[PDB]
């Protein structure tokens, strides 16, 4: 149904909230009254019109497939290409995945995707990440091996993987330090 | 104390829900006023203060029969709106 400020521009006169709810009830008990054409075309009148994008699979010089992706956490930036066919290898900046990321919870993090779409050893990845801390680059990692996985799971397989929010770019970031308070939210000691 | 026991005020508890009969004995005793009654008597109210106090629930009976009275009469037109719209 249009806003009341879509009617208004219409009628070219000032309506009110209740004058709007009352033209709407009435609205919606005409279609409710089995409008047909005759009636249809005039309700249409009022009426307004209201997935995850795959990445092509793209091919090496070696003619194997992959997929690249991108993915973005608080500060850190990763760029992941996955491999149709591996043997579950993830190299890091060049470096092995349990190297560059020796905390258990960096390492989960990046086992997250492919665990949950049961491919786990199915596919090599090689990801470059820059920016943040440990914790912001294993998350802009994990979003970058989605995204690429994307690409070579089933449709079903990605909309569960967007339900689970493994697709989702994370929009907490550190909120700006406000003047006259100590930090974003904390506020100075009062003194009665 | 010169009456028969067990005879006034007594009621008699159906398959054993005392709490059943202590509702129906309590719903007795406030109907026939006795409740109120002992609540006012534990202290002596005045003979004025009980005038006004008379009064004032008079008052609000009479008050509260005839805007039940109204809220009945007026319970019909809660229909839906016939003439919708216009």
């Amino acid at each position: 149904w249009l806003i009341k400020e879509e009617l208004e521009e219409m009628l070219v006169e000032k309506l009110s909230d209740l004058d709007y709810m009352q033209f709407i009830r009435l609205l919606e008990k005409l279609l409710t009254s089995q409008c047909g054409a005759a009636e249809e075309e005039f309700v249409q009148r009022f009426r307004r019109s209201v997935k995850q994008l795959i990445e092509p699979v793209q091919y090496d010089e070696q003619g194997m497939a992959f997929s690249k992706s991108e993915g973005k956490r608080k500060t850190a930036k990763a760029e992941a290409i996955v491999y149709k066919h591996g043997s579950g290898r993830i190299k890091v900046n060049g470096i092995d995945y349990q190297l560059y990321f020796p905390i258990t919870q960096d390492r989960e993090q990046l086992m997250f995707p492919f665990h949950f779409v049961d491919r786990l050893g199915k596919h090599d990845v090689t990801c470059t990440v820059s920016g943040g801390g440990r914790s912001a680059q294993a998350g802009a990692i994990r979003l970058a091996m989605a995204k690429a996985l994307c690409s070579f799971v089933t449709e079903d397989e990605v909309e569960w993987m967007r339900q689970a929010g493994l697709l989702t770019t994370d929009p907490r970031v550190r909120e700006r330090k406000k003047p006259g308070q100590e930090g974003a939210r904390r506020k100075f000691t009062w003194k009665k | 104390a010169k009456h028969l026991k067990f005879i006034a005020r007594t009621v008699m508890v159906q398959e054993g829900n005392v709490e059943s009969a202590y509702r129906t004995l309590n719903r007795i005793l406030t109907m026939d006023g006795l409740i109120e009654d002992i609540k006012h008597r534990r202290y002596y109210e005045k003979p004025c203060r009980r005038r006004q106090r008379e009064s004032y629930e008079r008052c609000r009976r009479i008050y509260n029969m005839e805007m039940a009275r109204k809220i009945n009469f007026l319970m019909r037109k809660n229909r839906a709106d016939p003439w919708q719209g216009c």
